[PDB]
């Protein structure tokens, strides 16, 4: 019934704030935070997190009965496999040391092989950010599929690691090989790079990217098309394979849709001035 | 040899008459590719309480190659139905309760799978397995153009009256969708007396000027509002919901029918389906 849970911070999904309580809106969540980088020793510091999927996991906590320790990711972040060993949230499920992962985390097939997804809970897929009135399709754009067409070629990047770089490493072999000198380290970095002309496009998570766009000073930076996503998908809890607690969760989740909770908990985190 | 069980529902699935010799019209795609094309049988007329006379029939559309590509991928046989009462399911008290429908079929054993575009909803997988969603897409409110409504918050909605009629299709996931939220129950108490039998029949009356406004699946009214200029959606999308392949709980292709669902998502394999049956015309 007590439950060592999972997560990752990415705002509006998850954001940490320092802690002598946790009040209001928020839950405790605890993060490793290493002492020196020549031991293994480290502390695990008292924070406090809240968000859209915090909701969702307070809601569930209620529904399905069940009290969490929820802690925060540091070997690497949403899920990777690396020389056939999962990472990041993934891994923390794969390897039992959560029960399960809350998050802005991305279903896919090779997650799916290892973890067991609940039923996605927030729609999300690829989406490509640019300045208003850039002229590009989607990811199947020329500038992307042959970038080398155009003189100058145009820059483009995604934040390495997760779903949308495994995605364009395994449909877009060179674009893929094209983009990772344009390789930004989170998306605060990509944004500042876009907003400078460094970068003319960033390719990330939808729900991320249009939660971004919604906030955007001056209302510059979108998303093509009416929002267009590739390889639309969702975020999902991550459970291990077989888990007890799946069938519950599914069923609280969909009545969370049904009765218009979710609508709510966008209204609350997601939607913004422009 | 898999079971499958479908339901008209246009571009997902067309279902139209066999050729006197009981073989299907060779047809080409909106790109120039031959059109899938599967034997269905099921029931001619489906006038209510009525005796069902079953026929073979052709099946093709979005979901039908959405059923090619999963036997392929997955290396199973099968063989497609219509739904036999027309309907795409619900629960009904009878302290018995029974399922209708798809639904019913499914839990039955008169069918092995559900294909077709079944929202996925709380009520329908305590019964069944869902894969994951197939399609991504809410419900919206097809009108004739010219009629002036907002959206789902509309007063003419709200506060009701036999001026403005609207409706949705008896016994599907929108007619489950109205019944269970108390703050819509103003707008099912006005749809109970107006639900069609099914979309086809909803979509006619609102180009004959019979309803003034259907309430369906989004995916399934753009589509018709791209093809009939006369016809037009309003509002923004609500119950954000998504299509499934339905299977019994004990089923043995549950795990590989949603990882094939997300591999063909994540190749394109979904958006060339898109392309071919959904966004290729507008008016
Ligand atoms: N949500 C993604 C991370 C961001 C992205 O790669 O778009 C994941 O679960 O990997």
């Amino acid at each position: 019934n007590h439950l060592s849970i999972v997560t990752l911070e990415e705002a509006p999904f998850v954001i940490v704030e320092d802690i002598e309580t946790c009040v209001r809106n928020t839950v405790p969540c605890r993060k490793f935070v290493k002492i020196n980088n020549s031991t293994n020793e480290g502390m695990n510091v008292k924070k406090c997190c809240k968000g859209f999927c915090i909701d969702i996991l307070k809601k569930l906590s209620r529904t399905v009965k069940f009290t969490y320790d929820l802690y925060l990711v540091t070997n690497g972040k949403h899920g990777k496999k690396v020389n056939n060993v999962w990472n990041g949230m993934i891994g923390e499920v794969v390897y039992q040391r959560a029960v399960m992962a809350v998050g802005s985390l991305t279903i896919n097939e090779e997650r799916s092989e290892v973890v067991d997804f609940s039923v996605p809970f927030v729609e999300t897929g690829i989406s490509v950010m640019v300045s208003r009135g850039t002229q590009v399709t989607g990811l199947s754009d020329k500038k992307f599929q042959r970038p080398h067409d155009y003189s100058p070629p145009f820059r483009f990047g995604t934040v390495p690691n997760g779903s949308t770089e495994r995605n364009i490493r395994n449909n877009y072999p060179y674009m893929h090989q094209y983009m990772t000198k344009f390789n930004q380290k989170g998306v605060e970095d990509a944004l500042v790079s876009l907003k400078t002309g460094k970068l003319d496009a960033f390719i990330y998570d939808a729900a991320v990217l249009n939660y971004k766009a919604g906030r955007d000073e001056g209302c510059k930076l979108v998303t093509i098309g009416s929002g267009y996503i590739f390889a639309t998908t969702g975020y999902g809890i991550a459970l291990q394979k077989g888990s007890p607690w799946k069938r519950q969760i599914d069923l609280a989740l969909l009545q969370f849709v049904g009765d218009g909770e979710m609508e709510e908990l966008e209204t609350l985190w997601l939607t913004g001035i422009c | 040899r898999l079971k499958i069980v479908t339901i008209h529902q246009e571009p997902f699935v067309y279902v139209k008459p066999t050729l006197s010799d009981g073989t299907c019209k060779e047809e080409f795609t909106v790109n120039g590719d031959p059109v899938k094309k599967v034997i269905c049988t099921g029931p001619n007329d489906t006038s209510p309480g009525s005796p069902r006379h079953t026929v073979p029939q052709c099946c093709y559309g979005f979901c039908i190659d959405l059923l090619i590509k999963l036997a392929r991928t997955m290396n199973f046989t099968y063989e497609v139905h219509l739904v036999a009462d027309g309907k795409f399911g619900t629960q009904e008290r009878v302290n018995k309760k029974e399922w209708n429908g798809m639904m019913g079929e499914l839990l039955s054993g008169q069918a092995d799978m559900i294909v077709a575009p079944l929202t996925i909803n709380n009520e329908r997988a305590q019964y069944i397995e869902f894969s994951k969603p197939f399609k991504y897409q809410g419900l919206t409110i097809l009108v004739k153009k010219g009629t002036r409504i907002t959206g789902i918050n509309d007063p003419r909605l709200r506060n009701p009256s036999d001026k403005f009629i609207y409706a949705t299709v008896k016994q599907s996931s929108v007619d489950i969708y109205f019944r269970r939220q108390v703050e819509l129950s103003t707008m099912y108490r006005h749809m109970e007396k107006h639900n069609y039998e099914s979309a086809a029949e909803a979509i006619q009356a609102v180009r004959d000027n019979k309803l003034h406004a259907f309430i369906w699946d989004s995916a399934v009214l753009e589509f018709e509002a791209s093809q009939k200029c006369d016809l037009v959606t309003t509002g923004e999308l609500f119950f954000r919901s998504g299509f499934g392949i339905g299977m019994r709980k004990d089923s043995p292709w549950k795990q590989n029918v949603s990882l094939s669902i997300l591999k063909s998502h994540e190749n394109g394999f979904m958006e060339d389906l898109d392309k071919t049956w959904v966004r290729y015309q507008e008016c």
